[PDB]
């Protein structure tokens, strides 16, 4: 037992030795000291024996270990059917070669791999925010409108001056800069009485909808995988962050004997025991955490609050499966096999997950509040500020542009 | 080389992709030369009773296995109990699921015209109340400027500054000093309203997975099926809890596995169930159509051998080996991961001119009542 | 002026001369356009339950 | 009958602290500099072809006053204050939006529903609840 797939637990005085639905684990671990068990993997041997039908003992591992050797010696629930002082063993165990190489191995019946776990997200908000609510199209159509409508005023008043009214008009839209010469004539004023009312739908209909932009999602937030130079450059794009895994597992071969630079750097921010991971992300004393598939997939839907998630859970990174170890080359292995290859077509698969698997932030959580100081994402607006200056200065060259003719 | 007999006619032309990927990779592991060649039936293969009492066989290419014609399948081919009676399968390479297919829900839907958040009744009520208010002012100020009031009045409520008048009374003062605050409140009101109208417009929530309830008895708006005779109805119709699905589907079934995507992309078919990763590589493609977040049915496909080959083991532990180098996943960045599209919630619908387009109707409304009214001055002098 | 200052600018006025006092209308400005901007905030709830 | 379970009322009024809130210091800051900024660069543009002028003009528009009667005599301080204007507008838009937005989607905790809820499945600390001994 080293995850929510097989479960130790001491004795009842009520009950003989403990609860029903459960299967003592009468192991004498250290010199018959009994203990039992239940869990995912416990149920599917209860399973098995309805139709291979036969008896076993249940005692655990001298080294409380996953399965990694020393000097071809073994190690681990293997290091301990490798010398075939037990004939099977199951739980929570990956498939890889070296040890698919020792003994055999059944189908797989849950899918696993490798993925990252991180504290989720602040709200952010795009850079975009100020331009969304509105196709360019109408952002035209204004100047349009404009200018014809001071066609129009020309029109009007020959029965101020045309480099003038734009001002007042255009200063209308942005709700009321300053007043000016207001052009007189009933017409004319009839004229601005409705371009006024065209303003006041505008600004409105625009405040509405940027209303809307900051009521739904946000955050990727975090990687994109293994190939990312946040992980395999330690320092380049951002000095300080730090990750790790868990030693003397199965995940470490599949690293470092396949990738460089992460090992070498992982050295030295490792942990001893699983949750001391989860205790520092709580924190912050740790920024990103790999480990196998399944047992991330099920720690982060049963916390307190579904602040620890997975990166994009759909991408996966060597794909594997977990399965049921035998001696070698007994002649079991096929009954198991076609044992198990009936569960998956009778659903009940399915309800062993939901007996225990089924994790609690499973919809789409609220999009936070996104309370700003980002000078970032409103940036653009103050560049556009700066264009304006820029426009200034070489507008006032056109001054001496003229000037010297 | 492929020598395909569907063109009665066998004819060589060339083939490719994934799997023939992977098959060309292997080949250098173990010295293999192979011809290929196609399926005359054009399936996969089910135990069937064959001569009414006579025997049970294997339609198709599983039987080509098992008759002695093949020696070894890579294909999608996927793996139960049923046929792991005759077969020997290596670990699986790719592990797979159900999922469901429909078009791009909507990517701008939401708004009509202006006057929508109110009604025609109030904005009559209010362009009533304006000159009511106008003339009572008028008649307190002159009994202890007519047009002047009327502009001040029918302006305050528009945002301008056009005209310099205002009260000398008292009455007239106090009046206005709240004539104001209506003012006011009825554009907040509106904005507010305009507001709900743009956020809570939710048009349709994506179908979710097998499990969604309004598949629990379907609505007509729900078309969708599989094609007759798959190995999908092995849990559809072998399941007890998916009968009424069944005779839905069974009743509403599309012609050809390409013809569900046809139909899809004609308006004729709204959701459609396969395989995860048959589906998924023409959403990321055809960006008019997407899938639903779930997975129904846990496996994973894999190579096929005639039973025990003296190499079975040997293959499998090549494949688990080449899994994790980079092959499987390189080769689905380069053959199933366009990543062409992605969609989302329902994003918050960008304005478009041609629902805002309605107050510019206002706009040469005034236009034209312009060259119109403009005489009226010189009639009147 | 400044109670129709608030409600949104009705209709300009003898502005008061004098830079204190100007300075002290300007700040009241700033007091009106928080409110306003603050309710149609709230008043875009009520809306929505 | 049946077999329910009993809670404090939740919530009548918790939602707002103060008005700075939904800005932070720094972009108040940044903004209070800025229009300063543009104030003394369109005193300039206007004095080489009234300075306490500009600087009301700018320093007001901001605030929707109609405070001092100045103006542009210039053009280019005439096509820069014609932005100006809009990115005063943009700032007190955004202002309302993202008020609005902290304001509608404070949610401060849905009631525990029934026994089936999924915070009963293993209960947080934060859940104290029993019944009476037999
Ligand atoms: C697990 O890894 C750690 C180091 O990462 C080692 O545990 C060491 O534990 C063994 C067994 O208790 C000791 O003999 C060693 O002395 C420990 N190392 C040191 C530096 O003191 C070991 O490599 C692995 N052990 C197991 C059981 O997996
Ligand atoms: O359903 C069919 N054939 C069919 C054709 C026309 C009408 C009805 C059925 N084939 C299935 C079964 C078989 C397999 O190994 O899964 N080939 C295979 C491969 C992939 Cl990639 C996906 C599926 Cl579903 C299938
Ligand atoms: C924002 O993120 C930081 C660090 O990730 C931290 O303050 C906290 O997790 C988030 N803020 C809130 C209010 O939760």
């Amino acid at each position: 037992e080293e995850a929510p797939f097989v479960i130790v637990e001491s004795v009842d005085p009520l009950s003989g030795t403990c609860m029903r639905n459960t299967v003592p684990c009468q192991k004498r671990i250290i010199s018959y000291i009994k203990k039992c068990c239940k869990g995912f993997c416990i149920d599917i041997l209860k399973k098995i024996s309805k139709s291979v039908k036969f008896t076993y003992d249940l005692y655990l591992v001298t080294n409380g270990k996953h399965g990694k050797k020393i000097n071809g010696t073994w190690n681990g629930m293997i290091g301990e059917v490798v010398m075939k002082r037990a004939y099977m063993a199951v739980g929570s165990l990956t498939i890889n070669e070296e040890r698919s190489e020792v003994v055999d191995f059944s189908v797989p019946f849950i899918e696993t791999g490798i993925s990252v776990m991180v504290s989720r997200s602040n709200g952010t908000v795009s850079p975009s925010a100020f331009l969304e609510p509105f196709s360019a199209c109408v952002w035209v159509m204004m100047f349009v409108m404009l200018l014809i409508v001071s066609a129009v005023a020309v029109f009007v008043f020959e029965y101020f001056t045309i480099g003038k009214a734009i001002w007042l008009l255009w200063g209308l839209v942005f709700n009321n800069s300053v007043p000016v010469q207001n052009p007189k004539g009933t017409t004319s004023k009839i004229m601005v009485s409705v371009w006024a009312f065209f303003a006041v739908i505008f600004l409105a209909s625009y405040t509405a909808n940027l209303a809307a932009f900051m009521i739904q999602e946000e955050y990727v937030d975090q990687v994109s995988g293994l190939s990312d130079k946040k992980f395999q450059r330690p320092n380049d794009f951002s000095p300080p962050f730090r990750f790790g895994t868990v030693p003397n597992g199965s995940t470490e071969r599949n690293i470092r004997n396949n990738y460089a630079e992460m090992h070498a750097y992982m050295g030295k921010f490792n942990q001893r025991g699983v949750d001391d991971a989860l205790l520092s992300l709580k924190t912050g004393k740790l920024d990103a955490f790999i480990y196998d598939a399944a047992v991330l997939n099920y720690m982060a839907g049963r916390d307190e609050g579904c602040k620890l998630v997975t990166i994009g859970s759909g991408k996966v990174f060597a794909s594997t499966g977990y399965g049921i170890a035998i001696q070698k080359d007994s002649g079991w292995k096929r009954q198991v096999d076609l044992a198990i290859l009936q569960l998956f077509g009778d659903g009940e698969m399915e309800e062993l997950e939901a007996l225990w698997l089924t994790g609690i932030c499973h919809n789409e959580k609220n999009e936070v509040m996104s309370s700003q100081l980002d000078i970032d994402n409103m940036a653009g607006v103050f560049y556009m500020l700066g264009a304006a200056m820029a426009l200034s200065l070489i507008t006032f060259i056109s001054e001496h542009l003229f000037y010297w003719q | 080389i492929c020598t395909g007999p569907n063109d009665r006619h066998t004819v060589p032309q060339c083939c490719y992709g994934f799997c023939i990927d992977l098959l060309i990779k292997l080949a250098r592991t173990m010295q293999f030369t192979y011809e290929v060649h196609l399926v005359a039936d054009g399936k996969f293969g089910t135990q069937e009773r064959v001569q009414n009492s006579n025997k049970k066989e294997w339609n198709g290419m599983m039987g080509e296995l098992l008759s002695g014609q093949a020696d070894m399948i890579v294909a999608p081919l996927t793996i139960n109990n049923e046929r792991a009676q005759y077969i020997e399968f290596s670990k699986p390479f790719k592990y797979q699921g159900l999922t469901i297919l429909v078009k791009k829900e909507i990517p701008r839907s939401t708004l009509d015209s202006f006057m929508q958040p109110f009604q025609s009744t109030l904005w009559l009520l209010v362009g009533l109340s304006v000159h009511v208010v106008a003339v009572m002012l008028y008649l307190l100020d002159r009994f202890s400027t007519l047009s002047s009031a009327m502009w001040f009045s029918w302006g305050v409520l528009l945002n301008s500054g056009i005209g310099e008048g205002a009260p000398r009374s008292f009455s007239a003062r106090i009046l206005g000093m709240v004539w104001a605050g209506f003012a006011m409140i009825i554009v907040a009101s509106y904005t507010a309203n305009l507001a709900a109208f743009l956020v809570l417009d939710r048009p349709e929530e994506r179908i979710t997975g097998i499990n969604d309830p309004r598949l629990r008895n379907p609505s007509d708006k729900f078309i969708y099926a599989t094609v007759k005779q798959s190995s999908v109805d092995i849990y559809f119709r072998r399941q007890v809890e998916l009968s009424t699905m069944y005779r839905h589907m069974e009743k509403h079934n599309y012609e050809s596995a390409a013809e569900a995507i046809q139909a899809v992309r004609d308006n004729k078919l709204h959701a459609f169930i396969w395989d995860s990763a048959v589906l998924e590589f023409e959403a990321s493609q055809k960006c008019d159509l997407v899938t639903t977040g779930e997975l129904f049915f846990r496996s994973g496909f894999g190579i096929g051998m005639r039973k025990d080959s003296p190499w079975k083991q040997q293959v499998s532990l090549s494949i688990l080996k080449s899994h994790e180098n980079g092959f499987m996943e390189d080769l689905d960045k380069t053959w199933v991961r366009y990543q062409e599209c992605d969609s989302r919630s329902n994003a918050p619908a960008t304005l478009t001119c041609e629902n805002m387009a309605g107050v510019f109707m206002l706009v040469a409304g005034g236009i034209v009542a312009g060259i119109f009214l403009i005489f009226i001055e010189i009639a009147y002098k």
